[PDB]
Order: structure tokens, then sequence, then C-alpha cells
């Protein structure tokens, strides 16, 4: 039986969705244990006009596994503990001389100004996940299980593998970005590399 | 030593090894191979220790004196296909006689459990079953 | 098989 | 169709729908006999 | 154009007039730090977008085993004769067949567009 | 995909065709329209010419090959150095600048190519930015002699004065950012 | 001169046992991390626990349950879930407050991939002219957090109801 | 002076200090004995515009290490001590990192091999038994 | 083991790493893992390449795929790729020989097999994401030969064209002589064959 490739980064245009570019990862647990689970990161269309929205343009968003509402990217950086808004973008560009892909990244920035706390982000998370939440601390903690385990298994599931995660979450936004400027090619879903 | 317009017999000489060392059908036999092999001990491995204590069992004192058990399971052993008639005697099972008595392909699969018993009594006991 | 007018 | 030096006799639109809306029903029953017999004429088959 | 962030916080500098002295500085909205600016310009926008692709091409495509290589086109730089050609190779490149050639051999590294 | 060049414009035939007539679809896939020119501009192909460009949509982001937004406190200061001759030219009989000037300033330049083919004017252009936006828009255009054509637009000189006594804190957008919200609609919907 | 041509060699000793472990701490390069300002610190492990593991099970714990109802209790509360964890101090991140509550704040985390196949050593002057090698017990990666208003999660929640923030955002933070 | 103080003597010294990456065989040698105070010399030899970073393996120890040095000002590192008296101090701030690299090329795999198989003892297997168990 | 070797051969871990230094190096994937950077990417590419054709440590599964372009060096060992032989080709010569059909042709006696052809190198597994940065001659004689130049920097060599092929099709003779459609038409009718 033929299956996308797992632990792999896929790059899609979706014109019916309201995110012109999607990227997605289906991760699973070297094979070992565990559903697949798969992590997207999409960005906004332009289509979409307002006042602010027309000004902040593509704005990033990302569907963690088992949160129901999409999350703004900046947010889930600063869930997996880096706040500084340079680190982010550090782990996000890697070369900061290059203008085009930092101008991609301030908007979603913009967005997710109001949160500037670890602890915070992690209660926007589990507020907006799926399962209930009863108190601020049952969200925190709840949101951070889904972050160490359901989100990017592959790169880490436990050790404190943040950095890891972060790391692999930023590629993730990298080649997204990448090809919302056109400088990498949209990957095809039916070459037989990714189809195990 | 290089092959110039003699190569029409050098292919097809390396495409006999390749189909005499590797059948048709390896694929399939190679990945049942590496399951049973591998994938059957590690997914027993990989699968966390029981862990079982009583509900405060007696109303005593209670100072964790309800018993601790622990199982971890290792070692996985499979036996050859073998088939148990109406007697109960165990026999060699033969593909042929699957097919011609509707019976069932199977090899019996043995695995090694270690009990450990833990009654706070500073004694602890580690009971072992070989070939569940 | 034939061409971009005719037929795959 | 307003446009200055745009004819106002001739010109048509492939939508229907349009065609129903700006000039009538009867326009569009021709019109779309018009687009089913191209449709079916392409390949040079003849439907009565 | 780039973006600065700024030393007290390690947060994103965004634009802010001072009325009183008429002078553009870049504050951040976490903390009170504010900079001149020297750039004095905002936000640039390229419409046509005509970059050139030169800067972008890497040096290390040349070792590409499936890349052509031409010796009639000779390095500029170096004059070594072997230079690999290739396409835009980019998405969003409009309409260009443009070669961006090569050059070959170690640590030249010198790109050219014929 | 076995249709023929001889068309020059996507067209959908066969099974789909035939489904959206049956269907009646609202949206056709590749909806189209086929205009008959009345007199001479059938028979000359520059008056043809003329009509395509009258029946074609045309943007502001067609025909601008950038934009930049600058901050520029004195009008005759011209941060900009090439700016400096036509904003002394325009200021030497300064207009609306009694009421005030903006200091943020947005400058879009427009690629000659473009606005040759689609034979779009400067002046043309400034009409209609003005009357799209009022006197919101203030917009000086340079002389079409000048090898760069650039159109300098500020916010509205009243506005920037407010006009009111209370001036009221909401401060909505500041300038700049709604100077780069207009700048999107602009080249979004200007319709030229 | 010696300088042009100058060899050093050292001895190289490695203790058995040392009464203090050695460890890494790794400053980000954009941290702009000065120590002549560091007149005092506060290395300590954190106490995060309390927002999420631990005093979290206070009232409801010591509410009063007591005999066959407190026997249930007790397990009733370890059968539903998994017996909550509780302090393992060893185990958890490590927060340094410099020049106490005015200065910055920095948070280490210990290094998730063991070096399995790779140690790192220590080489230190003394006296004796000897390099001392000592391993490396734990890595661990030190950031600041600003020492700024934060803003309350509460306001935060109503913040980001409206998404829209069309007027400017710095005068929301300074309202804060 | 508390508990919680940090004694940054060495920060004031500016004492320095050397990261080095040095491999298993070498630590496990050393972790062999690990009492006799002595494990090998370090020997740097300086050119008018090159130096080089070599470490001998004890005559003892064995029955050529080059170092090559990595540059530290992307990142500054500083080395802690845990006293066992709870009285945390500063050794020095890290000035230089190095690698310790193998000499031998291929017979090292060999080496090496032996290790990936000593590492792949603990894996277990499913065994075929030829007796059905009763 | 291939993260041992890697670890041992010059590659700084992502935890390690100093954010900037990542722009100019290229980022090693293992199984879809970032594992981390490495600063001279030939270097490495060949010596992985040297330990899978001499079977060492990387087993001739494994596959490692370089992009130039985007500066990422990929190695998967997982299961489920589809791969296929093929010859290897260095310089433009065939590493095939006379000495090693010599050998596999007394296969019997000479207990010399398709294996002793992949542990001596002469041939190699490569899966399709390799494929795409491998340049195949589909004869060898042909276009390994110098002629009018279209390329000079083969890699790899096809074993045999007619390959391609499945179980049903290869009894098709002279598929090459018929239209597509009815060489899957024999593809299907063949199954349903009398014998
Ligand atoms: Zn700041
Ligand atoms: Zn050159």
């Amino acid at each position: 039986q033929e299956k996308m490739a797992t632990n792999t980064v896929y790059v899609f245009a979706k014109k019916d969705s309201k995110y012109a570019y999607t990227g997605e990862c289906r991760s699973c647990l070297e094979n070992s244990s565990r559903p697949t689970s798969t992590i997207w990161v999409s960005m906004l269309a332009r289509g979409g006009q307002g006042a602010k929205k027309s000004a902040i343009g593509q704005r990033i968003v990302a569907t963690l596994p088992y949160i129901k509402q999409e999350v703004p990217i900046i947010i889930v950086f600063r869930a997996l503990g880096f706040v500084s808004d340079r680190d982010i973008l550090e782990h996000i560009i890697y070369d900061f001389e290059d203008p085009e892909m930092m101008e991609m990244v301030k908007p979603s920035l913009d967005e997710a100004f109001v949160i500037q706390e670890q602890n915070v982000a992690l209660n926007f998370i589990g507020s907006r996940g799926a399962k209930p939440g009863v108190t601020k601390e049952k969200r925190i903690k709840y949101a951070k299980e889904v972050l160490q385990k359901e989100m990017l298994p592959h790169v880490g599931v436990s050790d404190f593998c943040e950095t890891k995660k972060a790391y692999f979450l930023g590629y993730m936004v990298h080649r997204l970005l990448l090809a919302a400027l056109g400088r990498r090619e949209l990957d095809d879903r039916d070459h037989y590399g990714n189809k195990r | 030593e290089i092959t110039p317009d003699l190569w029409q017999e050098a292919c097809w000489i390396v495409i006999s090894s390749y189909f005499d060392e590797k059948g048709l059908v390896r694929q399939q036999l190679d990945s049942f191979d590496e399951f049973i092999q591998m994938s059957v001990q590690r997914i027993v491995e990989d699968a966390p220790p029981i862990d079982l204590q009583a509900e405060a069992q007696h109303a005593s004192g209670e100072v964790e004196e309800p018993p601790r058990y622990l199982l971890k399971f290792e070692q996985i052993y499979l036996s050859k296909p073998t088939h148990w008639e109406r007697d109960g005697a165990p026999s060699p099972m033969m593909p042929n006689e699957a097919r011609l008595r509707n019976l069932t392909y199977s090899a019996p699969l043995y695995v090694d459990i270690t009990k450990t018993v833990i009654k706070e009594g500073e004694e602890q006991l580690q009971t072992q079953h070989q070939k569940t | 098989i034939w061409g971009i007018g005719c037929n795959p | 169709l307003s446009e200055k030096d745009v004819d106002p006799v001739r010109t048509t639109s492939n939508d229907i729908v349009e065609i129903f809306t700006v000039l009538g029903i009867e326009a569009v029953r021709k019109a779309l006999e018009r687009e089913l017999y191209h449709v079916i004429s392409f390949d040079g088959s003849y439907v009565n | 154009v780039g973006i600065r962030f700024c030393q007290e916080c390690n947060n994103m500098l965004y634009p802010k007039e001072d009325k009183e002295n008429r002078i553009l500085l870049y504050a951040c909205r976490n903390c009170d730090y504010q900079q001149e600016a020297d750039n004095s310009c905002i936000y640039v926008n390229k419409i046509t977008h005509e970059v050139d692709e030169l800067t972008q091409i890497i040096a290390d495509v040349s070792q590409d085993p499936t890349l052509p290589r031409t010796e009639d086109h000779p390095c500029q730089k170096c004059g070594h004769k072997e230079a690999v050609f290739f396409q835009s190779h980019s998405a969003r490149a409009e309409d260009a067949m443009r070669l961006y050639y090569v050059c070959t051999a170690p640590h030249c590294g010198h790109r050219w567009t014929e | 995909f076995h249709y023929a060049g001889v068309s020059a414009k996507n067209v959908t035939l066969g099974v789909p065709r035939l489904k959206e007539l049956i269907n009646i679809s609202k949206k056709p896939k590749t909806p189209s329209l086929t205009v008959f020119l009345l007199g001479q501009s059938a028979r000359d192909a520059e008056r043809a010419k003329d009509i395509l460009c009258r029946l074609e949509h045309t943007t502001l982001r067609k025909v601008t090959a950038n934009t930049a937004i600058y901050y520029d406190p004195n009008p005759q200061s011209t941060v900009v150095a090439e700016d400096q001759e036509w904003v002394n030219v325009y200021y030497e009989m300064p207009d609306f600048d009694v009421a005030r000037i903006s200091p943020w300033l947005l400058r879009v330049e427009l690629d000659r190519k473009h606005m040759t083919d689609r034979k779009l004017t400067m002046e043309q252009i400034a009409e209609k930015i003005n009357a799209g936006f009022g006197d919101d828009l203030n917009c000086i255009f340079n002389d079409d002699n000048a090898e760069k054509l650039v159109l300098r637009i500020r916010i509205m000189n009243s506005d920037e004065n407010k006009m009111q006594e209370e001036e009221e804190v909401v401060d909505k957008m500041d300038d700049d950012v709604f100077l780069r919200c207009i700048e999107s609609n602009m080249l979004t919907d200007m319709t030229l | 001169g010696p300088s042009s041509q100058n060899v050093t060699e050292y001895v190289v000793r490695v203790p058995k046992n040392t009464t203090k472990k050695y460890n890494i701490m790794a400053f980000n390069a954009a941290d702009k991390v000065n120590f002549a300002t560091w007149n005092q610190a506060r290395l300590e492990r954190d106490l995060s626990n309390k927002k999420i593991y631990q005093e979290e099970e206070m009232p409801e714990s010591g509410a009063g349950s007591e005999f066959n109802r407190k026997l249930r209790e007790e397990a009733r509360r370890k059968k539903y879930g998994i017996v909550l964890k509780e302090f393992r101090p060893e185990d958890q991140p490590w927060l340094l407050r410099v020049n106490g509550k005015s200065g910055r704040k920095f948070k280490g985390i210990k290094k998730g991939g063991v070096t399995e196949n790779t140690s790192y050593y220590i080489f230190t002057q003394c006296p004796d002219g000897a390099f001392e090698a000592f391993p490396v017990h734990n890595w661990y990666n030190f950031t600041p957090l600003a020492r700024h208003r934060t803003l309350t999660a509460e306001e935060a929640e109503e913040e980001w109801e409206r998404r829209n923030k069309v007027l400017n955002h710095f005068s929301i933070m300074q309202q804060r | 002076a508390e508990r919680g103080e940090l004694d940054l003597t060495g920060a004031k010294q500016n004492t320095g200090v050397w990261l080095v990456k040095v491999p298993k065989y070498l630590s496990q040698q050393w972790a062999k004995a690990s009492g006799r105070g002595e494990v090998g010399k370090l020997r740097i030899a300086k050119t008018q515009g090159r130096t080089e970073v070599s470490f001998t393996l004890n005559e003892d120890l064995a029955n050529e290490h080059p170092f090559v040095l990595q540059s530290v000002g992307g990142q500054t590192l500083t080395v802690f001590t845990e006293s066992s008296s709870d009285k945390l101090s500063l050794e020095g701030i890290v000035v230089q990192r190095a690698e310790c690299r193998p000499a031998a090329s291929e017979n090292y795999m060999r080496l090496k091999r032996l290790q990936i198989e000593e590492s792949s003892k603990p894996v277990r297997l499913s065994q075929q038994l030829d007796k059905v168990v009763t | 083991p291939i993260l041992e070797f890697l670890e041992e051969w010059s590659m700084e871990n992502l935890e390690e790493i100093s954010p900037a230094a990542i722009a100019d190096a290229t980022k090693i994937f293992v199984n879809g893992c970032w594992v981390g950077i490495h600063k001279d990417p030939e270097q490495l590419m060949n010596t992985l390449r040297k330990l899978r054709r001499q079977m060492d440590i990387i087993v001739s599964e494994v596959s490692m795929i370089r992009d130039i372009r985007e500066r990422e060096i990929r190695i998967y060992t997982d299961a489920g790729r589809i791969c296929r032989p093929l010859l290897i080709v260095e310089k433009q010569k065939l590493l095939l020989k006379k000495r090693h059909i010599d050998q596999l042709k007394e296969r019997e006696y000479n207990n010399y097999s398709w294996q002793d052809l992949v542990a001596s190198g002469v041939v190699e597994y490569i899966d399709t994401l390799e494929e795409e940065t491998v340049m195949l001659a589909m004869t060898p004689d042909d276009l390994q030969e110098k002629e009018v130049a279209y390329c000079s920097t083969y890699t790899h060599c096809e074993i045999h064209p007619s390959m391609i092929l499945g179980v049903c099709a290869s009894i098709i003779p002279f598929p090459d002589h018929n239209q597509s459609p009815r060489n899957t038409y024999q593809s299907a009718m063949g199954k349903q064959a009398m014998g």
C-alpha cells in the first residue's frame, strides 16, 4: 500500500483553501509507536482585504495537532520558550541580510505582539485547544504536553528537546517563505521519492 | 579489462546473478523476515512494564502495605509452524496439509516474562516465567 | 501520441 | 455594449446567464442553441 | 528597508515620528528605547521585482554532475574554459530563459550572465 | 488539450462545456465575450487598439514599477535627490501648503513601457487618484520629459491639520500605517 | 623573539573525583552578556511546578476526607490518573537572577541531546603548570528575560479578541 | 552573601579556559585508571604565523592526536561549578575551542565497528525455537 | 551508526550551533530529522558514498542525496523506499570490468554472486530521490564513449533498459514496436491466459 513519506516537509499550493501556500509535515516517532501526526504551517492569502488586513497582508498560521483553532506561528515559537522576536527570527530566517524574508515575517510578528510571555502563549494554545480547559494552570500544562509529544514527534518526544523542535519548525517556516517568494519550487505529490 | 561490444553477454550475466541471488518476490519475504526477527521483539520491549498494586487492601496502617506487582516481557521466541490435533499432540504442519484441510499456517509465539513482587516486607522476589 | 493538436 | 465603437447588434457573450440578465429569455433560447451547436459541431458531428 | 532589533529588549523596532523635533525614531512598543533612523525609508515594494538572480546563484552548483557544461564561454575572472550553464530555475521569474553561467574549477566561484 | 492555436484564447469545449450549458452554471470555467467593432475601428488596427485599451481592466499595480514610503519633514528638504527640481517648481507657487504638509511621503515609480502600452497619461492618473480619494491625497507628477516617471503622494493637508480644536487622541493608524493602507488600496482597486 | 618560535608542552591531570561538578554556561552572542555589572547573582532551581505541578494540589488535597471516605478519596485520585508528579529538582531547569530583581533574568535548560559518543573537558591554568581536565557534567544555554512590563494574561486575551487593532499598538502598551 | 550567591571571582580575574571535544576511546582509556593522576601530555608548537596543537597518548595508557581549533567569537561560553557545599562558583570564561580527531583512518574504522558491535549487544532479537515448548 | 559516523566526521550539532553560522553551511537530515550542519559538504558526501560502496557503516539501502542549490544533505534509512540497481561510472569508464563478468560466468564453484558485485562497488542501489542527482547512461558503450559532447560527467549506467518493464510486460516480444495501449492490454490479457 502506497503512502506519502513521513518525517518530511512538503509545501503545496491550494487554490480553494484560504491559505495561499500550505506546508505540511507528517511526523512519526521513528515508526516505533503512535499514529502519524501532521502539523501544517500555512500562509494566509493577501486576497482578504481590510484596513489592518491589507497592511499586514500575508500572515503565517500553524495548525498544530489536537488544537482546534489555527495558532499564529510567533505564538508557537514563544510557547516553546523563545520569547524574543530576534531569536524567533534567528530560527526562522537563517540569514538576516535578506530583506524580503524579513518583510514576510513582519506581519505575523505584529499579529502576535500582544503575547510576550511564554506562560501566556501556552495558556492561549490550551484555551483554543479542542480539549476543554477548566483553569489556566490546567490549560498551560495540557498545552505544554501537546507541544512536547503531539507536535513534531520525530524531532523529539522528551528530554527537553524544545530547541530541536524550534529549529525544525523554523525550517518549515523557512521553506514556506521561500516558496512564497518563489525561490524554491512547490513540491509535487506524485514524485515516487515521496511515496513510500 | 574494459568490455567493449561484448556488453550484450555481460549485462545479462549480471542480470542473471541478480535474479539468482534475489528472487522475484524477495521484497515480501525480506519485509516479513524483518517483521518477525526485529519488529516483534522491539514491540515487546517498547511496551511499558505493567505496574499493579492493591487499592489500600485491609484498611490497615497501609504504609505502602498493598503489594506492588511488576511484569516485564522479554526475549520473544517463535517455533516452527505446528498443528495440534484433536488428541492435543503437537505435530509439524506442512503447507499442503494446511491447504487441503483448510488449516491456518501459523507458528507459536513465546515470551519470557519476569514478575517481581514488592510487598514492603524488605524482600523483593523476581520470579521468571520462561517461554510463555 | 502524435502531436499537440492531434491525440496524445 | 454601451462603450462607443462597439457594435450593439452583434456583440455576444458565451455565458448564457449573462445573456438572460441582459437580453432576455428568448435571446437565451437562441444563445443556448448556438452554444450547444458549437459544442456538438466542434468535432464535425451533426445532430438535427 | 532592513529591520533593526533593539538592543535593550531584542525585539523589532517600529517607525515612530517625534512631533516636537520632526525626527524619525525607531521605537520598540515593548521597551522605551528610541533610535534615530539614518535610512529615512519605511517601506519599499518593488512590483516589477527585477532582482538579479546572479546574487542568489551559489558557486557550489558547479559541482553538479547533471548540469550541462560548456567550454565555449570562457570565464571572465580567471579564464577557465569550462562553465556550467543553467536557466533561472526560479518561480516568479516571469518569462526568462537566460543562461546563468557559473565558472567551474575550484574557488573561482564566478557567476556571469550573457 | 487538442484544440488549436488558431483560437488564441482559452476555450472550454467538449463534455465540460456541455455540463456547463446543461447545468446552467452561474460561473463558467472560461467566461468569454466576443466584441465586434462598429465602424472604422474595425477597419484600422490602431483604432481597434484604442477600443481594446478602453475594454481591458487596468490598475495602478500593473503600471507601477515600485512604491516607496518615505518620511520627509519638509517638502522643501526633498529627502530624495531626484525630486528636488520638480518639488521646488511646484512649491515655487505652492498649492494646499496653507492648510499644512503631511510629513510622510508615498513615492510611486511608474514603468514607462506599461504606461505607453496602455497609453495612460501621468495627468490622467493624477486626476483619477485625486477623484478617487477626493482631497485626502495630494499628488505631484513629473513631466513626461523626465527619464523616470515619479508620482509623489502625501496625506491630506487638512487631515494633517485635522481642522479640529479637540484633535482627538485616537490617532488611528497615525499617518504611516494609513499611508500603507492607501497604497494597497490604490494598487488593487485604482481601475484607471 | 622567542614568541615567534615558542613551544609549550604541559602535563595533563585527570583527578578521579572532584567535590564540585563542572558544567557549561553558554550565552548567546547577540545578548551581549557583560560580567562587569554582575555585582550579585542568584542561581536556583525553578518553581514553575507551582503553576503546573505542585501546590496546585493544595486545596482539594487538604479538604478533609476521612475514614472510608479518606481511603476512597486517596484511591480514587490515584486511579483517576497516573499519580501526579511532584518536585524532583535535579531534573528541572535552572533560573538565574543577576543583581536581584533589578538586573536581567536568564533561564538555563539542560542540553537534551546526550553525548553518548562525545565528552567535553575544560583546561585551566594552575601554578604547577600542568593542564587539568574535568568532564562536563551538564550543558546549559541561558537566555535573558527583559525587565519590562509584562501583559497580564486576562488583558492579553481581551486584546487578542480585538485582533484587528487599527489603533497604534504602542499607545496600547503605554496604557497598560 | 547567601546560599544562592554565585562566586564570580573567576570572571573578575578573567581566567581563560579551553574547551575540547574528545572521543569516547580516549575518555574511556582515561576512565580505566582515572586515579593515577596522569593520562598524557599536550604539546603545542608555534611558528612565525601558524600554531599547531597535538596530544600524545601515554605509553602505559595505550596498552598522536592532532587538535583542530574552532572560532569562539560566535558564542560566549563560561564554566561554572556547583560545589558539594552548595557554593556555586565560576571558574572562567572559555577563550578557545578545539576538537580531537583520530590519527588512523581505515584501521580506526575497525575499532569503530567493534564499538558498534558492543553497543548492539544489548539489542535483543526474536529467537527461532526448534521444538514447541511443552 | 550513520549518526555516530556523522558526529565523527565534523558535523556540528544543532544544539551547539550558533544561529548565524547555519546560513553558510549545508543542513544534514537523517530520516527527516535535522541532525546538524556541515561546513564542507562535498568531502562528507564522497566519504558517505565510499562507505556505502564498501558496505562498512552505511548499509546499501541507505540513500544519500545532496541538493546543491538548496544546501541540504538528506540521508534516508527509512523502509519502503523503492530502489533499483545501477552500474557505477567513474571518470567516463564503467567500473564493471571483464574480471567481474569472468567470475560471475563461473558463478557455480566460484561462490561469486550479486552480493559480491555490490560489495565490490561495481553496482549500487539508487532510489528516486537519489535518481534526481544522478546522470545515467541508457547504454554504456554508446553513451560513455567519446562523441560529439553531450555529457562528460555520467555517474551511473543502466544495466539494461528492458528491465524497466514488469513481469507481465516482459513476456511481450518486441514491445517497442507496438502501440502503448496495446502493451497495456496484453499485460492484462496475459494474467488470464491458460497454462
Ligand atoms: Zn527595546
Ligand atoms: Zn573562473
